[PDB]
């Protein structure tokens, strides 16, 4: 139970929208089982309806797509995995 | 100087620094800050992205009044064993974390060879080790030996 | 809707546990706000039973614990962020 | 020969090749296989990790019978624009993905431009791009520009 501030919202949608290009990726390798295919489509669905959501809160110069989101997250993951600010440097600025 | 540290979310908060101040010293107003260990800071200035420098002035690798830095936070914590060796050359095992504080580890080594643990303190590399912080601090891999050293009176 | 052969399932079980590290390493940077802080845990749960359940089908030299599948998914992602099997060479040997 | 493509679940299949055999052999006969166009083949050498040299006989580069590569596939196909240039020297902009056939882009040039699709054929960097393959084996940019060519009777 991690004590998170406001604005984590607008993270956790840009970080999930990197989870789901990893899925993504991952299913062209026909390596993503069935459950997994559902599990994809489902983050695709509900984050779809969240960014939509979110965007109406956000002032409208940054209300982001999810294409343009997946780019964020695909950097965040970067740097995750590296655990290097210098992986996805723009990861930092969304 | 006040500084910037801008982190994975995008948030930032603001940490007072000087001209004389180290590396060591940023990280320690960090861990004031937000509650993180100095070793679990992974740290680059911004947006150049230039990992900071440990033996190297603030000063003297770009940053100043103003500057950010961003920070990645590692709280990887697995188990690890270590060697403490006593005064009579019999090395024990130790299961430990590095989050652990080395008065937490002079407990178990306390407890483990019967002598009080204001009676002896530890070292690691010939450099003593400070009750307070954790094991991480001071780079312990697996199976590195730690040395008792016992207080004469 | 990808078809896939049996063993889709050890390489997903493998991924997601590399999805979940990415979960477990974004919520050290306190960006992970509570319903996903939740999709964690619950990932983590899924995981761990879904590994008891597929370690009883494979040959005991191996069946992996999480911890273990962890380190695998990640090689995986790697390999999948960059599209270069070269990022993590160990990804492709489950 | 015959080589080991080795996949990210682990799987793996056999593919025929021979001494005379280029990359673009190997990922033709890859393509035969699992359906999946050249230009989207990532290839390496295994278990080394690295690259295939187009230009670069299998055999020089450490490949022989009983060889293994490791594939992985990319499928980002997102649109884009080009230009094709006709006989008069007035370019259009063609949305287009790279793995829409040659002959498809005829098609959307032809009915564009009014001129049979049987009555040109489309350059691009000088060479001719082939009917039956995807636009990114010729490595097509964003507002790359090819070139209509009209057949003379």
């Amino acid at each position: 139970q991690i004590e998170v501030g406001p604005g984590a919202t607008n993270a956790t949608i840009n970080f999930e929208a990197g989870i789901l290009e990893c899925y993504e990726r991952f299913s062209w390798q026909r390596a993503l089982d069935y459950p997994g295919q559902d599990r994809l489509h489902r983050l695709k669905r509900k984050l779809e309806s969240r960014i939509k959501t979110h965007n109406k809160s956000e002032p409208e110069n940054k209300r982001m797509s999810l294409e343009e989101r997946k780019a964020i997250g695909v950097k965040m993951m970067k740097v995750l995995l590296f655990m290097d600010p210098s992986a996805g440097i723009e990861g930092f600025e969304p | 100087w006040d500084l910037t540290v801008k982190m994975l979310a995008g948030n930032e908060f603001q940490v007072s620094l000087s001209s004389s101040m180290s590396v060591s010293e940023l990280k320690a107003q960090i861990t004031q800050k937000i509650g993180v260990h100095a070793f679990q800071q992974r740290l680059a200035v911004h947006p150049s992205g230039v990992a900071l420098q440990d033996r190297v002035p603030l000063a003297s690798q770009g940053l100043g009044p103003g500057s950010t830095v961003l920070l990645v936070v590692d709280k990887s914590d697995e188990p690890l064993s270590i060697l403490v060796r006593n005064n009579k050359g019999r090395s024990s095992t130790y299961e430990v974390r590095l989050t652990q504080t080395v008065a937490h580890l002079k407990q178990q080594v306390s407890g483990l060879e019967g002598v009080q643990d204001d009676l002896f303190w530890l070292t690691f590399e010939g450099k003593p080790l400070e009750d307070q912080l954790p094991l991480g601090e001071y780079g312990l891999k697996p199976l590195s030996t730690v040395f008792m050293n016992l207080r004469l009176r």
